[PDB]
DNA sequence: CACAGTGGTAGTAGGC
DNA sequence: CACAGTGGTAGT
DNA sequence: CAGGATAGGGCTAC
DNA sequence: CAGGATAGGGCTAC
DNA sequence: ACTACCACTGTGCGGTAGCCCTATCCTG
DNA sequence: GCCTACTACCACTGTGCGGTAGCCCTATCCTG
């Protein structure tokens, strides 16, 4: 009684709850009051249906390019009709998605109340069909150690790849202004961001990763040179559509954006510069590349129509020797950028304790011994314990002045604690703005003051550091130097576009694959992408903010 | 014939099915890396030298007036005569198909590291369609050399294409398309013959006659035996191209053909349906207007090969055969590889 | 018309909600019905205060020795007083522990009603206080990937302990007969699987385990002499306790009792054999090892008195060169019985697969290659992906007879086909019997025929396995073959008396450290320990099953 | 003084706080190991072998008449004059604590498989009850010999010991038994001047005297810095102990004591603190009825010690000190090791 | 500047 | 012969 | 006997 | 120059 | 609305690729 | 006075990321 079905699956996705738990509890409530209080499983399960993908329907002007009008599309298999014939490529992967459409129109739908309620909170009338230009950070992220089971189905591998899309910003054109009708208030949540395709791939397999994702790439495209007539509230509202590919890693850009892989002397996805020139420049690059340049990149290193060395020939194309697969933004994963500066800040640290800045030459045993200093010292002082690879609350806990502190009670230098001192004070009054969903809004003179602490920093790196930063340079601090005041003259932020939320989606593709799926390799995907997709409606987590 | 089990530990993960050798003056060469080109290889064609029954991908490297081809992975494969391979279709590691020509031939000889001149050929006329798993076969009728173009998948034509069934192949259209190359030109033929679409069918071209074994046809999913040959008589006018489906044909898909002798060919492996490969070799005797489709004594398969539900590989070139089975842990063991020399 | 504190407590636990996620749930009813369903957590909590350790007045009629005869204690450190001292040996280690008296009787008021209802079944007036001898199955594990929490505490080991108990039958001795007025059904169960002591260190260390157990040990050996006067149904019943440590994992019973680790000449926990002569005799082993033998043996080790070299000492003590401080029982893991035993004919499988019984000088890699052609056929037929470590599962989905039919596609050798099918019809016509709860009940004349069928499995290795065989023998191959009958003889079953519930309560542990737990240092034991003893409450699972009833 | 970083192989794991190091001939061998004795060394006792700042255990062995003794960590451990070693106490890797003696002396050298007669010598009369951290010391006093056990940390008595507080450990009643190894008597003895009971003290036996110095009182929590004197005379009678609270002692605690020098001794390390570990050195030069607590040139504590809140240590013998400090922990190792030569 | 928990106090709002 | 799920689907 | 591979480590991202 | 360590692999358990 | 079935899960359990640059090594 | 309900606070989580220990027997390798 008075717990609707959709209130009652909201309660199990959300508290992730397993059907079979949350069978345990309603019949266990059902026992004890008598009452009905919780709907039963199938009611949930008919309850989805109006939450996933394939229900609602709606159309595109023009109709989609290569992509099915019928609306009755959920999760279906990633593979997309591709053949596991022997005599194919051995397409080694469990992949359900949901059809970029049907997913983009099941999200706004389940954002139906919260498009009406934000142009109610914007002073217009919440029945304009005009034009809603709805911001989308597509999101892929490799996961890895994602455990294959026992069972029928493709030898997949221990890894997976989660493309997923965040709404981020739907804006209807009142006139003149793009009113913003609705900014994802977390857009780093994994309460956000919809999953869209889960396959048990590897990103770095980039025939199998493009195989399943060329079909989503492909809807993505089409929605782009198309607009989406929905019947929202009544009335049929058109969704012009702008996909931010940002919450990919710089990895996985590269892999998709045709670039060599990180470590490549081309040290930017943003600007075509050498590692080089990025640790002599260090903060005046602006934004070069582009999935269009990308691509004409890859044309030209295909075709050489200069018929130039593969060295000149790379420069020419600027590292661009693979065709770029999916259009990712020129940005910065804030995330993965925490990470990697804070990686380089913990090996600068590992450094100074070894006062390379004396010392250039060091034995590599004697490195780990100076890791290990900063790792008992870590857990001493900032309480921190070693990590195998760097993760982000330990880039937070570690880009931190007290951090900072800790590690200079191991240097006996001063002057090193000074230089150290200064390069974090830059890298905080820096790391807000690139963290920030709105730097605008949460820090907006450690912006305006950004290209100067990156000048500083940058002279902080080249002088007192540059033992690290003498020809060379981490892409993630180039990123953080020089592209980030354009990143966020463009796009407004960068931690809003980060793959943080993709991850925490990582986290919770894990806990659904162990305890909300069928445990067969048939329907694990299905199930997590079902279970995921529903954690990410905005309907079900209204309902969970009920006592709001 | 002579199976020995092949080593590799570096670069082995680039080697993936559809991978094509190339026989460059007894040099073997790969190419349909896995994956893009890396900074290791940029040009994704490597020298395929195995010593010792161990086998070491070495990057090789390309003309400067080279087309830098994508790694095409199950692309039509044959040797236009300058000996240049020649290069159509594939999977391009986006899972794209080539429209492009690729004619690899050898600029320079040095070190034995190879440099490869990858000129990209674009056809004129009636260029085939972006295809993989197909044929092309340089037949010689009288003097003239033609590519013979034996369909094999292509995804649906983008007016039939969705995403849902985006990566779905099509057989294409069984056509026998010439390619001329002093013309850059391609002409499509619709023999009545051919009419149920073939792919990954070994191809057999002796003189002027296209020998079509095998295959895969997916309006079928069968692997029909046929044998369908593909006489070419090239007059200075319009080019001529009659078929004839002769019997014998064996039903094998994915079949690696390595000439053993002149005229002497064996169609080595394959799959004669799905979940059974073809594991007896198969000599393919040729003469000037016959084709003799015998069965060579079973190579000592190894258990490992026996029970690889998939098999791949390709012809390195002189009689020997690069054999690759699954033999993946989830990992650069994910190949298990092995040569079989025949005669 | 609203829910109790104990039933929503109950779907809390055995849901898997997060008190987190429970208060989300709870504050959405609240907030969408407008009333109280569910109940809010400081009712919850409440409600945990009756079923967790530390309420319910208890009292040893003989004190316990050694044990606070405070009935209110409830996650205490596990360190138990360890000197976290500088000065002292490092404590490297988070354990929170119940007081095995007070969890022992949260754990029979838990199942007061199943033990009233018991009584009642077999006719008896359930208000009888005669001496409930209540048999535990007190299960230790060990379990690694444990990852370690930032912030303020030791640094600990990626390990933890498990010391679990599982109550496993109360027997009342009603005069003339020891009717038992409760027996787990479902004894390898996580729901009954107790937690005792969440120690955050390596079973491995064994200084420190000891340090944390040695006081659970302590108060099993006082419960071991002592009367437990509890007031359940209102009448002040008696419980009499007999502990059985058979959850332990043959390396975690060796490195308690006092024996050295599982590769060794000396082979059981139970017998005083060499892994020789447990491959000649291989079926005809009595049961010997004791940990009071054990104990005498160490203090004969650490004694020497028959001025004896450390070979012809170590072979009079029989590889106790250790002092034991659990006193386990001779018994069988069967849980890891099936998984070594498993991995033994995984590697027989790889050894037939490479003809071993001809070829028994392989290198190194056409034995690595045996293995994958295994791994890709299991893969293949059986649906077996190739795992590192062989887990139960894998060995129960492999020891079967289509397992051998697979294996033997590999074989070119129809007597081999014939050996193997034979090895696994025997070994399956056994392992119902040291896996079953009650083999006399649920595979008895397997049981009956359980000496005959090991007296063949183990010529059948002496003769068609001669090979991997000869002179050698798996630990729990040794157990499987020669001590079973006699482990039934004595306890009735193996697979009740195994460390698979304690082991499938290590999935608990993780998913409570993860998610029904403070994810600190200073916490995480004791919340996980709480939560864990809450979901092996009878009292809860019975509110989980009332649909039934 | 020399501080040499040690690498340990293969048998790192066995080397941990508690152990003991005694020096017979010239060689050093480690008693104390982690966890039981391994088949790989079922004695527990190892060839302690620095060769070229590298540490080899390897595993000794105990003669046919030896008693094979636990791992006894924190134990009090003399050598005694033969040159046999005595341990007394230390918590047996079951968290159990030895009331039994154990005397290792050496016999049957074969120039690399040194053989210990690990003899149980067992007490009778006021034994000391089962302990760690004390320090048993050999006195010579009128040509006759006796080990002054004192302090050192015991689990609550039986009588007052619960399983809540099982492993809480109160500082052993301040009492000195004299320990007549020449019979296995234990003799306590109350001393006024010892009213905190005293444990990880440094123990220096000159003749006739030992210098108790620098333990932790566990009533207190508190390391005082007292140099209480236990002068034994043996007047073939009852043995008279008179204690002398002297001033120059150091606040210190687990600190190792070398013999560089005859009538000259290094402490090393210890603590001064759960807060802060003792980073000088303290020459004790001894007179035969004086004691002088210098403090050395604090040497070159590499920062991995600097800044290791915890570390443990040996003397090896030579005046040098096996000082240990938590390493790197999965498994990387559970220790470095240093050899603090003076 | 990720964020949604993780649970048990502590404290603060209401009811009487 | 572990067992408590894992979610949908079919079947009462 | 300097040039052209190879191994391996540092470094970039995961 | 056969005996006494060492390394390493097979094997037992995890 | 239950409930089984399904074929499986986890508990058993302790860094990777790629780029690049340099140091080896390996030539004819 | 209570008792109940809500909520902040704490200080961290995981998602970012891919076989050990022992015994013991044998092959190495000293070894004066
Ligand atoms: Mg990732
Ligand atoms: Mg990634
Ligand atoms: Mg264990
Ligand atoms: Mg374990
Ligand atoms: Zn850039
Ligand atoms: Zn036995």
């Amino acid at each position: 009684s008075g717990l609707q079905p959709a209130v009652c699956l909201a309660i199990r996705v959300n508290t992730f709850l397993s059907c079979s738990q949350y069978h345990k509890m309603y019949r266990t409530v059902k026992a004890i009051t008598g009452r009905q209080i919780f709907q039963p499983l199938h009611a949930l399960r008919n309850a989805e249906k109006v939450l996933l993908p394939g229900y609602h329907p709606f159309e595109w002007q023009p109709p989609l390019k290569n992509v099915s009008s019928r609306t009755d599309v959920g999760i279906i298999d990633g593979l997309s009709g591709l053949a596991s014939s022997v005599d194919e490529y051995p397409v080694d992967t469990i992949a359900k998605r949901f059809r970029y459409d049907s997913a983009l129109v099941s999200a706004l739908m389940d954002m139906e109340e919260d498009i009406l309620e934000g142009m109610r909170s914007q002073d217009l009338d919440d029945y304009l069909n005009g034009p809603f230009t709805v911001v989308v950070k597509e999101s892929c992220d490799g996961m890895g150690d994602v455990s294959e089971k026992h069972g029928s189905g493709p030898a997949v591998p221990e890894k997976a790849v989660r493309f997923s899309f965040t709404v981020m910003r739907i804006t209807i054109e009142h006139g003149s202004q793009n009113v913003k009708v609705f900014e994802e208030p977390k857009p780093n949540s994994v309460l956000c961001c919809k999953p869209l395709c889960l396959m048990l791939a590897d990103e770095s397999d980039h025939e199998t990763l493009t195989a399943i994702l060329s079909p989503l790439i492909a809807e993505r495209e089409a929605m782009k040179s198309s607009e989406l007539t929905l019947e929202m509230g009544g009335i049929p509202r058109t969704f012009k559509f702008i996909f931010r590919g940002t919450g990919y890693d710089e990895k996985l850009v590269r892999e998709v954006e045709g670039l060599e892989a990180s470590g490549s002397v081309y040290i930017c996805t943003l600007c075509d510069t050498t590692r080089l020139e990025a640790s002599q420049n260090l903060v005046f690059h602006s934004i070069t590349r582009s999935h269009a340049e990308n691509l004409q990149r890859y044309e030209v290193w295909r075709s050489n129509p200069y018929h130039e060395s593969v060295e000149e020939l790379r420069d020419r194309v600027k590292g661009v020797s693979a065709k770029p697969f999916i259009e990712t933004v020129p940005s910065i994963d804030a995330l993965h950028c925490d990470i990697g500066n804070a990686a380089e800040f913990y090996k600068i640290f590992q450094l100074e304790i070894g006062e390379v800045y004396k010392h250039p030459n060091a034995s590599k045993e004697e490195r780990k011994r100076w890791q290990a200093t900063l790792d008992k010292h870590l857990r001493k002082r900032m309480n921190l314990k070693p990590i195998m690879m760097m993760n982000g609350n330990f880039a937070r806990k570690l880009m931190t002045q007290e951090t900072v502190d800790a590690v200079c009670e191991l240097i006996p230098s001063e002057e090193r604690h000074e230089a150290l001192r200064e390069l974090m004070d830059l890298y905080l009054k820096m790391k807000p703005v690139w963290r920030s969903s709105c730097p605008a809004k949460e820090c907006p003179e450690s912006l305006c003051q950004y290209s100067f602490n990156s000048q500083r920093f940058a002279e902080l790196l080249s002088t007192k550091f540059k033992y690290r930063y003498e020809g060379k340079i981490t892409n993630y601090f180039h990123k953080t130097l020089a592209h980030v005041p354009e990143i966020i003259e463009r796009d407004g932020s960068i931690g809003a576009w980060a793959s943080e939320g993709n991850e925490s989606g990582n986290k919770l593709f894990r806990r659904f694959r162990k305890m909300n799926a069928r445990q067969s390799k048939c329907y694990e995907m299905e199930d997590v992408l079902k279970h995921h997709w529903l954690y990410t409606s905005k309907y079900l987590q209204k309902f969970m903010n009920a006592h709001n | 014939m002579a199976l020995q089990m092949v080593t590799v530990g570096h670069n082995i993960a680039l080697i993936q099915p559809g991978f094509s050798l190339m026989n460059f003056d007894g040099q073997v060469f790969f190419f349909g890396q896995k994956g893009w080109p890396k900074r290791s290889c940029p040009t994704g064609v490597f020298h395929f030298d195995i010593k010792q029954n161990h086998l070491k991908l070495k990057p090789a490297i390309f003309s400067k007036d080279s087309c830098y081809l994508p790694p095409l992975r199950y692309p039509a494969t044959c040797s236009y005569k300058k000996h240049q391979y020649i290069i159509h279709g594939g999977k391009t590691p986006n899972n794209e198909l080539s429209d492009k020509i690729y004619i690899m031939s050898v600029a320079c000889k040095n070190n034995k590291k190879v440099t490869f001149r990858c000129t990209e050929k674009d056809l004129v006329g009636d260029v085939p369609e972006p295809r993989y798993g197909h044929s092309i076969d340089v037949v010689y009728s009288r003097g003239k050399s033609m590519g013979v173009l034996f369909g094999g998948r292509s995804y649906m034509p983008s007016t039939q294409r969705t995403t849902e069934k985006w990566n779905s192949v099509a057989d294409c259209l069984p056509h026998v398309f010439l390619i001329d190359f002093e013309f850059g030109c391609a002409t499509s033929y619709i023999l009545p013959e051919l009419q149920d679409g073939l792919s990954f069918h070994v191809s057999i071209a002796r003189n002027d006659t296209v020998y079509i074994l095998g295959g895969h046809s997916l309006a079928s999913n069968i692997r029909p035996a046929n044998l369908y040959r593909i006489r070419v008589d090239l007059p200075l006018g319009t080019p001529a191209v009659n078929c004839t489906v002769l019997p014998g044909g064996i039903s094998v898909s994915s079949a690696i053909l390595t000439q053993t002798n002149n005229d002497e060919f064996v169609i080595v492996g394959g799959y004669q349906l799905e979940n059974q490969k073809r594991m007896v070799c198969s000599l393919v005797s040729l003469g000037d207007n016959t084709i003799e489709i015998s069965e060579m004594e079973t190579p000592d398969w190894t258990s490992d090969i026996k029970h690889s539900k998939i098999w791949f590989g390709s012809n390195m070139g002189n009689g020997t055969i690069f054999l690759g089975i699954p033999g993946d842990n989830k990992m650069s063991e994910a190949f298990y590889f092995y040569t079989l020399r025949c005669s």
